[PDB]
């Protein structure tokens, strides 16, 4: 996708689904009151933040994409579990060990490659400044 | 004797303010410190290795940060090679386009880019600020909050600020667990007024979240960052961990931006004897290296540190011009009060509203002050009508219009009602046609009718407790008989899913229609090119009350 | 010169007690907080509020750190009761509590210039109701929008000064007062 | 009602006045569709067509624009060339002041107009720092009173050219008092900073006969007007004016004219035109008539501009016209015109942000109560709120800092100079009473009242004896004041060296001409031209309550 | 005289004359208590404002010149003389004749024949636009 | 409706009256000055102050012209004592006399809105006062710097529709008044 295919809801909504596999034409106020579409599939996809990721590369916004990339990674997580991890990386939290285990829980439970390495990198780095557990 | 001149002179309101003189070894000072380092930069290949004057295994977390993800390293070398007072004089050269400067002003170092505007005058940054900025078209934001946290008055404040012209709208709470309903009074009353409004209410930064996982907000920007690593230490906070809080929200289609701001490191007491505006890049470059799209800068609640110092102010403008030239969003502060004297205040406010910024101001206050829960902003809801003759006056856009009276009470009654609606079709304690009148002709919460703080508490926490999501909301409103404010409640659901509005700058205008910096690209070019106050626009803001028709004279 | 270390402070072994865990410079460098009021006369109204409600008031020096935050932990980490108020030479004021994250809190008092008095008496009251496991309504100060931008420029003043004091790893001393 | 539009309804910008644009009688700031399509036509040196009017349709000004108003090397290049482009070139830092001026000076009214319609008013910001004459920016005075208390006069004159202004200004309430008003700011402006030129601004034969006699140094409110009934209704033409113009050139005194937006439709002879397009006429001129500079900016008919759209801005576009053109600009604000001090402070900043030859023609040293222009833009209630955003935004307006103690006893010098004045002139006595009530007065409200009567005898008597600026010198020197005195003889000899005729001319130091010839405006971008530096800088930062980190 | 001459008086106080002969040195506190100057010696000669108008040019600003070489016309002119050719030119105050009278005696009689011909214009336009005596 | 033209204004002989002057407007497109208040009352003050004094008050309507210094050079020249006083539409007022320049006069009153109907009595009996070759005190007015400021678009609109009404080269009307 380019800067010609966006807004994606005027250039192409048949592209944007759920994560339950609906479409966006299924928002009508319609489905709403029937319980037809609920809360649940009012959750943006990983495909629709790595159209907006190709947008954003396109434009120039190499860093807005790679934040959007580890975005499409995070939709599969659940929203307790984002809240836990954050915690863990604020700074005096988490032993190194600690936070391998997280990004190998990130890797091999959601297939969320850059977050895992994104959290790696932490590690590493936090062993350097002092900002780990215990420290 | 006391010369009675000077007497005249000491009763005046500037001389309330608080000033002090440069403390340049501790940082107590603006900008052009000769503790800030000079620029430097290492690369050919992979990664720095040194940044400013630091070598790598002297890196903080900051530098590290900055140096892995902050900084264009393809051009890195060539700009920092390249003359700084060239660098400046190109910024404000009508001629050299956007889209030249943006690939080396990200690929200068944070030192770099200090350097370069520190050659300018206001003047100067005011001109290359409407060539920076990443959204053709200026925007505002307001406060709309109350001392009660009565939703009732949040909604109708909100649907008047939407009317006014609000794109974006920020809502607070006197009371915690109050939230859930100034979220969703905020949230309905911007709808009612204008379709598209982008709603907040900022908390505790997981709180926050919580409340946009639900869909009762659309943005986030109260997320901190820091220039030196202690300060962001003593915040409880790495750039690695507000980095992945960022992509947390856009991973929920939430929209976000960080808060920085002049000031706070000397504060806390740890500027590690640098510069406001050295430590202020700092910040910048942070927030884009975290990849978040735009930041809300211009000392924000810290302004009374720089505005204390000489050229305080002029740094203000400064770390926003370096926000915008970074290809950063930039909601430009002028939300904190900081002075007692009307000219100073508008002297700081025009800085951001001549040349234009995303959001000239992020937190104009749409109540009076004493209902503003962020302590009081640089405006107010009282100086709607002098910001709306200065539009006038000088032929500049502010973001705001004209109003009529009797529409501002239709749509604030609207507001009121729809609000009433949804209370109803939630479960929630009522609002009684008494509550629907009052905030339907109130000036702040001094006229709204006490509600039972007790009881709206215990039922706005069991939003969140039962995860009561903001389609519920939408289903309220299509039954309460508001089907036109519940379609526009699912269009901006709907826009949560297709990401359109996190992109930088982005709102939302017309009937659904985004507008962001990547289809509003700024192309100004000097005169009679970028954004121009023109057509039925002009005609707008020229409709001030009280313009008496020759026809009628 | 009315403040006096006594030696290395104690962790408090029985709910019995509220810490007053004062900055590097109070009552030392600094004197007076940001509006004037002699510190003696803040520490006297702390004191007398707690052990008015039933409470010993035991008084300690930190050094660690000049943050507020941070000097009412060290406090609560030695309360018997758990429950500490961290006092900045500037004034800043902390009702803190063993357990919470370090910069949550009970009660906090940001704006120094807005302090009286009273409302230093009424905080030793809250915080003894808070030893007391009791829920004491939340102490009320005055607002004025216009006191944080008219002394944040004197209060990092004073914070840097104060920060000139610490001294890293150097646990807490008590003190007698006066 | 709303509780909200009620609070609305109180605030001062209500009071303002506003009306609609009127575009078929010229209520209108600038961008009118009625304004004529730029053209010019040279036939063997001469204009025979102007802005699409024929030679034989011409009028007065038409003529007097068209023989010596317009530079005809270029007239028909620049003619040709793209208003867009030109505008550019206006703003754009890398395009030096001196290749623009050849252009500028060669546009008709209409071209230029063009323009600088074209450009926001951040784009007529960043070109006025370049186009300015003088590379540094100064500031002018309002020094008047209620009761023309010559005392009180002298020691706002001290106290005004101690902060910083470099013209000083005066008029009289009562018409006869101008003799004494005059002495009075003379003696008080060489106290306080000698150098500073001074002026009583009177009926235009009146004022001329002042200046023959030495009490003045400068005049400037010899008015010009675009258009010809407006002019002839002024009892003028614009060759009574020249031929006034070099008139005050052949007794070595500086001089410019005043013109401002609004006039023609105040007087309801706008002809159809826009303010802005109008005023370009009266600033060609002042080109024409070869005067220095232009006091503009609307001036006295503010309240015209000020209540239509644009019309802030359109002052600012006649403020850019005035420098594109070689003139010097004393850029107006020195008159009241809203009821709102943020309103009046966007109004300031256009001229003071980048600033211009004088920031203010007129900014009251008084409070407005004593201000016989009837108020302007600024008062002395304002002074230390200027200080402030001097050095909030490193801006040089002009202005500094100054300690009590020090006006005090530069007030009570001037009070005691002009005592020994008014002994050695056999004029009614100065008492010391009147000395200690000017030294700490802050207006007429803390002076003793005076006989009027008796001095409107004696100011007369100044006139018709052809009382001259030498006695003046000379009762200084004899009555304790040979410092004094000296320096108003060195005032009176700038007038035999004609260096300060020049574009823009001051004098600063001891005695030195500083003007558009030798302080040129060199602006060239970022870190070039005039900067906020030095000891400048350090006296700018210097503001009351400041307090030091030590001290705390 | 070029733009490195200026300014006179500290460059060529020596040039500098006044109308009755005196030299700017003359014009100490001394001579003026001793009244051997006075004021109608504090007058700006015709080579002074000469001076200045070639100084105008080389600064590129030849209608300031041409305003200074008419006033070095004018300094011959007695000060009564100027205040009535000033009120002639006021609209409906001369007729043609009166206005070519006034450039005939400034041209003879103080030799001011840049200003004679700026008067002989105005009659000739004050003509074609309906401005003298009786045409109100 | 209450001003009756009655023919050509006749010129005056004797040192006896005052001719007032006004507008081509006058009492007619407009009948209020700038801040309303009425020309019958406006005029019944100017004429009951002249005659307060022992003078015949002569109105007259002037046509070429709608400058106020001018329709007041065309009273001063018909009028007996060589004294006339010029009122615009809006409310602006000259005292002249015939031997001044056209723009010079004895009294001015250039800010119409600080007009009362005392100050047009006061206006009519000064008027009569010098044309009994008496020196009075020029008639005060109240102070009010923003008069100017908030007035002067309405006052510019209000001249250009009396402007409307010249007639070139029509010589002034006498007028009957109800
Ligand atoms: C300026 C300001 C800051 C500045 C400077 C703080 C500093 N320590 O120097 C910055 C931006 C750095 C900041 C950071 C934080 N702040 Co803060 N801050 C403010 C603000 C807007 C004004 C305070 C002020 O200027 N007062 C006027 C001066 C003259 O009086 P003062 O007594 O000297 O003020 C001092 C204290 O307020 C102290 N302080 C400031 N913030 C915080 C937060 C906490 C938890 C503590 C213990 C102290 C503290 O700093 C000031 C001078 O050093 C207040 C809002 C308010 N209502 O006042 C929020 C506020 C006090 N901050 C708050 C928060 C949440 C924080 C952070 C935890 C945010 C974060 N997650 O990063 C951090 C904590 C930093 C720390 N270690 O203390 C909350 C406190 C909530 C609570 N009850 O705990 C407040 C009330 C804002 C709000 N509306 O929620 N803050
Ligand atoms: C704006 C203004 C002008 C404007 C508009 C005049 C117009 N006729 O429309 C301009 C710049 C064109 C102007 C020109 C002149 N003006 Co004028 N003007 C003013 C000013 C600053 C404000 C008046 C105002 O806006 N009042 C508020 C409005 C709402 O009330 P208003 O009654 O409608 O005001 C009208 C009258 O004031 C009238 N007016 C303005 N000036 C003059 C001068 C004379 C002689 C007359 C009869 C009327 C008149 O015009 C206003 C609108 O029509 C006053 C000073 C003052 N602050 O009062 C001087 C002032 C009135 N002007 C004065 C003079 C001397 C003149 C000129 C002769 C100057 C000149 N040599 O060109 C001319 C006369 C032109 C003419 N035929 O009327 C003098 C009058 C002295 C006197 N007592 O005789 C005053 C008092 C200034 C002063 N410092 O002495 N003026
Ligand atoms: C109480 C600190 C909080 O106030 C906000 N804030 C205001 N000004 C600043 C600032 N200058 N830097 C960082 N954060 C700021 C931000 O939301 C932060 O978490
Ligand atoms: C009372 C008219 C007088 O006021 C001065 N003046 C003020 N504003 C203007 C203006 N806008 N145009 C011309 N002259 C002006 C000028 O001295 C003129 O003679
Ligand atoms: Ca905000
Ligand atoms: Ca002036
Ligand atoms: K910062
Ligand atoms: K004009």
């Amino acid at each position: 996708a380019r800067v010609s295919d966006y807004p994606l809801a005027n250039k192409h909504p048949e592209w944007v689904k759920t994560a339950t596999n609906k479409t966006l034409d299924d928002f009508t106020l319609e489905n709403v009151l029937s319980n037809k579409v609920t809360a649940q599939d009012m959750r943006i996809t990983p495909e629709t933040l790595r159209l907006q990721a190709s947008i954003a590369k396109d434009a120039g916004r190499d860093r807005l994409a790679m934040n959007f990339e580890r975005a499409a990674e995070l939709t599969a997580v659940p929203d307790d579990r984002i809240l836990e991890i954050y915690n863990a990386l604020r700074p005096y939290r988490s032993t190194k060990e600690e936070l391998l285990a997280i990004a190998d829980d990130l890797e091999s439970r959601y297939q969320a490659k850059i977050c895992a390495a994104f959290v790696r990198e932490a590690a590493t780095l936090y062993v350097e400044r002092k900002k780990l557990k215990g420290d | 004797m006391r010369s009675k001149r000077f007497e005249a002179l000491a009763k005046r309101p500037v001389n309330q303010d608080g000033f002090v003189k440069e403390w340049i070894e501790e940082g107590f000072i603006a900008m052009e410190s000769p503790n800030d380092p000079k620029p430097s930069i290492k690369i050919v290949n992979g990664a720095v290795t040194e940044l400013d004057g630091k070598p790598v295994s002297d890196f903080d977390l900051i530098d590290h940060f900055i140096a892995r993800y902050g900084i264009n390293l393809n051009r890195a070398e060539e700009v920092m090679a390249m003359d700084s007072v060239k660098l400046a004089n190109m910024l404000c050269d009508p001629n050299v386009k956007r889209s030249e400067i943006v690939p080396l002003t990200t690929a200068m170092t944070p030192a770099k880019i200090v350097e370069v505007v520190s050659h300018m005058n206001v003047v100067e940054m005011m001109m290359a600020m409407q060539k920076m900025r990443a959204r053709r078209t200026p925007s505002q934001q307001a406060h709309v909050t109350n001392v009660k946290d009565n939703p009732v008055q949040i909604a109708a404040d909100a649907a008047e600020g939407a009317w006014r012209g609000f794109d974006e709208q920020e809502t607070t709470v006197a009371v915690a667990r109050y939230a859930p309903f100034n979220a969703i009074a905020l949230l309905v009353g911007s709808q009612v007024g204008r379709p598209g409004v982008l709603t907040q209410c900022s908390l505790e930064e997981a709180t926050e979240l919580k409340l946009g996982m639900l869909g009762h907000t659309c943005y986030a920007e109260t997320i901190s960052v820091y220039g030196t690593e202690p300060v962001f230490t003593d915040g409880d906070d790495t750039p690695w961990s507000k980095g992945f809080l960022a992509s947390s929200y856009a991973s929920r289609g939430l929209k976000m931006r960080f808060t920085s701001g002049s000031g706070s490191e000397v504060q806390m007491g740890y500027a590690e004897g640098k510069s406001m505006l050295y430590l202020e890049a700092r910040c910048i470059y942070i927030t884009k290296a975290a990849g978040v799209q735009g930041l809300q800068n211009g000392s924000v609640s810290c302004i009374g540190v720089p505005s204390a110092v000489p050229s305080g102010i002029r740094a203000v403008l400064a770390e926003n011009l370096i926000c915008s030239s970074l290809d950063l969003e930039c909601a430009s502060s002028n939300d904190q009060t900081f002075t007692h004297s009307d000219m100073r205040r508008t002297a700081r406010l025009l800085m951001q509203f001549l040349p234009g910024t995303d959001f000239i101001s992020s937190g104009y206050s749409a109540v009076p002050n004493y209902d503003n829960m962020f302590a009081g902003s640089n405006e107010d809801a009282e100086d709607f009508d002098d910001y709306n003759v200065i539009q006038r006056d000088l032929k500049v856009d502010g973001g705001l219009r004209p109003v009529r009276e009797e529409d501002v009470i239709a749509i604030r009654n609207k507001a009121a009602r729809a609000l009433q609606a949804v209370f109803a079709g939630m479960g929630l304690p009522p609002i009684t046609d008494e509550e629907v009148e009052a905030a339907t002709y109130a000036h702040g919460s001094k006229d709204m009718p006490e509600r039972n703080i007790v009881e709206d508490i215990k039922f706005a926490q069991e939003i969140i407790n039962k995860n009561r999501n903001g389609l519920e909301v939408v289903k309220a409103l299509a039954q309460g008989g508001f089907t036109d404010v519940a379609q526009d409640m699912l269009n901006i659901q709907k826009a949560k899913l297709t990401g359109d509005y996190l992109h930088t700058s982005a709102i939302i205008v017309g009937d659904g229609q985004v507008l962001s910096a990547v289809n509003d690209v700024n192309d100004y070019a000097g005169p009679a090119t970028g954004y121009r106050l023109q057509g039925e626009r002009w005609e707008e803001i020229k409709n001030i009350p009280g313009a008496l028709d020759p026809n009628e004279d | 010169g009315f403040l006096t270390e006594v030696g290395e402070a104690r962790q408090g072994t029985q709910q019995d007690e509220v810490i007053i865990a004062v900055g590097p410079a109070f009552g030392l460098a600094q004197t007076v907080n940001i509006v004037g009021i002699p510190h003696k006369s803040i520490l006297r109204e702390v004191i007398a509020g707690i052990e008015e409600e039933g409470i010993k008031a035991r008084v300690i020096r930190c050094f660690k750190s000049s943050d507020v935050a941070f000097v009412a932990v060290e406090g609560n980490r030695l309360s018997g009761s758990g429950i500490s108020i961290g006092i900045q030479s500037k004034g800043t004021t902390v009702i803190h509590q063993q357990g919470l994250p370090p910069l949550s809190n009970l009660e906090l008092f940001p704006q120094a210039p807005l302090l009286t008095l009273e409302t230093y008496r009424q905080i030793g009251k809250n915080a003894a109701r808070y030893a007391k496991r009791e829920s004491p309504q939340p102490v009320p100060t005055l607002n004025d929008q216009m006191a944080r931008p008219k002394y944040q420029a004197k209060s990092a003043i004073l914070h840097i000064k104060e920060t000139k004091y610490v001294v890293t790893g150097k646990n807490p001393q008590e003190l007698r007062v006066a």
